[PDB]
């Protein structure tokens, strides 16, 4: 499938989704450190088999 | 404003005449200042009868 | 069997620098206190220094203001050097405005009962277009020594005001200190020494004020040098948490709606250790909580693994 | 021991396949809605702490 | 294969620390080794550190 740049990310707190806009991109001006998400992105991998 | 005074201090003495004192933790730069100043007084001006 | 010194003429010479003298000084104590004071005076002296700054239409240091000739980064660098004094207060937020083709001095600020602008010629920036206009929340704390912009994010806990531009803090008022012990002959006594300690300030500490806090610290330090109790700490911390540690976290963590957020503010429920053990019976009775309002709490509690309404014959232990 | 057999059973845990809840009911002779209750209480049990503490940490 | 690309631009400010390499114009390399308090610095009779 297609990969999405959506601000919607699996297994994540609002603490991360704070530095991010609705769209999934970090706001300009935002002071960031190691680990913080610059661009939320997701890749399709369906029917996991856990 | 408010300052730092040490904790943990094992004066580990060899013989009665000799002694080695360890004493942490001092503020930064406070090792030498206290160290030298007490050295001066220990060496030069210490009341004795010889 | 000893003497003791004290301070004669503290001779100011500029707002910035003065030469204070110390007269009743015995053999070589001139250098004893003289070095050791240089060592406390160059570090451990209080100072208030501009810390954070919000500016008008500016997002971060790496930009330009429309119609000003400094780049924001530089302008913060002009404030690092903004000398000031405050008294009863421990962090004041001055305010700056002005427009019109005009050099904005540290004067053009706005006064406070506590604020003294010890140098109002001090240049902060330059405007350059008739109706070019700037405003700012300059914030000034007071502390000791060097607290650089970087170390200032560990508390974090939402400094989100993105338009807040922390500057490094050079909290100090000493510039350079330089003692000399010229021998002073008090009329009778073999040879006692003088101690002309010469110093250089930002204007915001009065020399005698200084020199006292200096001896102050020297005292407090030595205070434990006198006796020597081999002192230690108890230590040996606990390896047994009873419940699951999640119950010690604040309810913000539930990442919930504002209306429900303050509901648990108000009904007295910070730690989830208390939200867990408060049933649905407890909640319609709570100020401003309905079917939309509580449906909210059973979904986040569901996804983290916990529940509403339960017990623990033991909450919360034990420091 | 029954809540274990019931749980190891509903999931693939140290067993080949996993079992339809009916498949499970016949295996204990006491059945149906019943086993589904035994199950839920067992989960319910493993859900708060003493128990909850450890497993939670595998979730990221 | 590529739908859209987000390039984020960061501005780090690096001070200086033990380990950075420095040199004068005469082939004198050297790597700053410790960073000293103004207190421990060599000064002249005018009191001004180096």
């Amino acid at each position: 499938g297609p990969e999405e740049i959506t601000a919607d990310i699996p297994n994540v707190g609002e603490a991360a989704l704070s530095k991010l806009d609705e769209s999934g991109i970090v706001y300009i001006g935002a002071e960031v450190t190691g680990g913080d998400i610059l661009v939320g992105k997701v890749t399709p991998k369906g029917e996991t088999q856990l | 404003t408010e300052f730092l005074k040490p904790r943990l201090v094992d004066i580990e003495q060899v013989s009665s005449t000799h002694a080695k004192v360890t004493l942490e933790p001092l503020e930064r730069g406070f090792g030498h200042t206290l160290g030298n100043a007490l050295r001066r007084i220990l060496l030069s001006s210490m009341p004795g009868c010889a | 069997e000893f003497l003791k010194p004290r301070l004669v003429d503290i001779e100011q010479v500029s707002s910035t620098h003065a030469k204070v003298t110390l007269e009743p000084l015995e053999r070589g104590f001139g250098h004893t206190l003289g070095n050791a004071l240089r060592r406390i005076l160059l570090s451990s002296m209080p100072g208030c220094a501009v810390t954070e700054v919000e500016i008008d239409g500016v997002l971060h240091e790496y930009s330009t203001k429309e119609g000003v000739q400094e780049d924001i980064l530089e302008i913060l660098l002009n404030l690092k050097g903004l000398a000031v004094r405050v008294q009863g207060k421990d962090e004041v937020i001055l305010t700056l405005n002005k427009s019109g083709i005009g050099p904005v001095t540290a004067a053009d600020i706005t006064h406070d009962g506590d604020v003294e602008i010890v140098k109002p010629q001090h240049v902060i920036c330059h405007l350059t277009d008739e109706n070019a206009s700037i405003s700012m929340r300059i914030k000034v704390q007071r502390g000791r020594g060097y607290v650089p912009a970087s170390t200032r994010i560990h508390s974090e806990e939402d400094e989100r005001p993105i338009g807040r531009l922390l500057v490094d803090a050079c909290y100090s008022p000493v510039e350079r200190i330089a003692y000399n012990v010229e021998a002073a002959r008090v009329e009778q006594r073999t040879d006692l020494d003088k101690l002309v300690i010469e110093m250089e300030t930002n204007g915001t500490i009065d020399p005698e004020e200084a020199i006292r806090r200096a001896a102050t610290i020297l005292a407090e330090q030595l205070e434990a040098f006198v006796d020597l109790r081999d002192v230690r700490q108890p230590e040996v911390k606990e390896e047994k948490p009873e419940f699951d540690p999640i119950l010690l976290r604040p309810v913000d963590d539930l990442e919930l709606t504002v209306r429900s957020a303050n509901c648990l503010k108000a009904e007295a429920i910070h730690y989830i250790g208390d939200l867990v053990q408060r049933t649905e019976v407890e909640l319609l009775k709570t100020p401003n909580l309905g079917k939309k309002s509580l449906t909210e709490i059973k979904d986040v509690l569901a996804s983290r693994g916990l529940s509403l309404g339960m017990r623990l014959e033991n909450w919360p232990p034990a420091s | 021991a029954r809540e274990a057999k019931v749980l190891r059973m509903r999931f693939g845990i140290d067993m080949n396949t996993d079992y339809t809840l009916e498949e499970v009911g016949k295996q204990f002779d006491v059945t149906r809605e019943r086993i589904r209750q035994i199950e839920a209480k067992a989960l319910r049990k493993l859900r708060h702490p003493s128990r909850s503490e450890v497993l939670r940490s595998f979730l990221d | 294969g590529v739908l859209k690309i987000v390039k984020v631009y960061l501005a780090v400010k690096r001070r200086i620390q033990p380990g950075d390499k420095m040199a004068g114009r005469h082939g004198n390399k050297g790597v700053i080794s410790k960073i000293n308090p103004i207190e421990d610095m060599p000064y002249d009779e005018n009191g001004t550190p180096v």
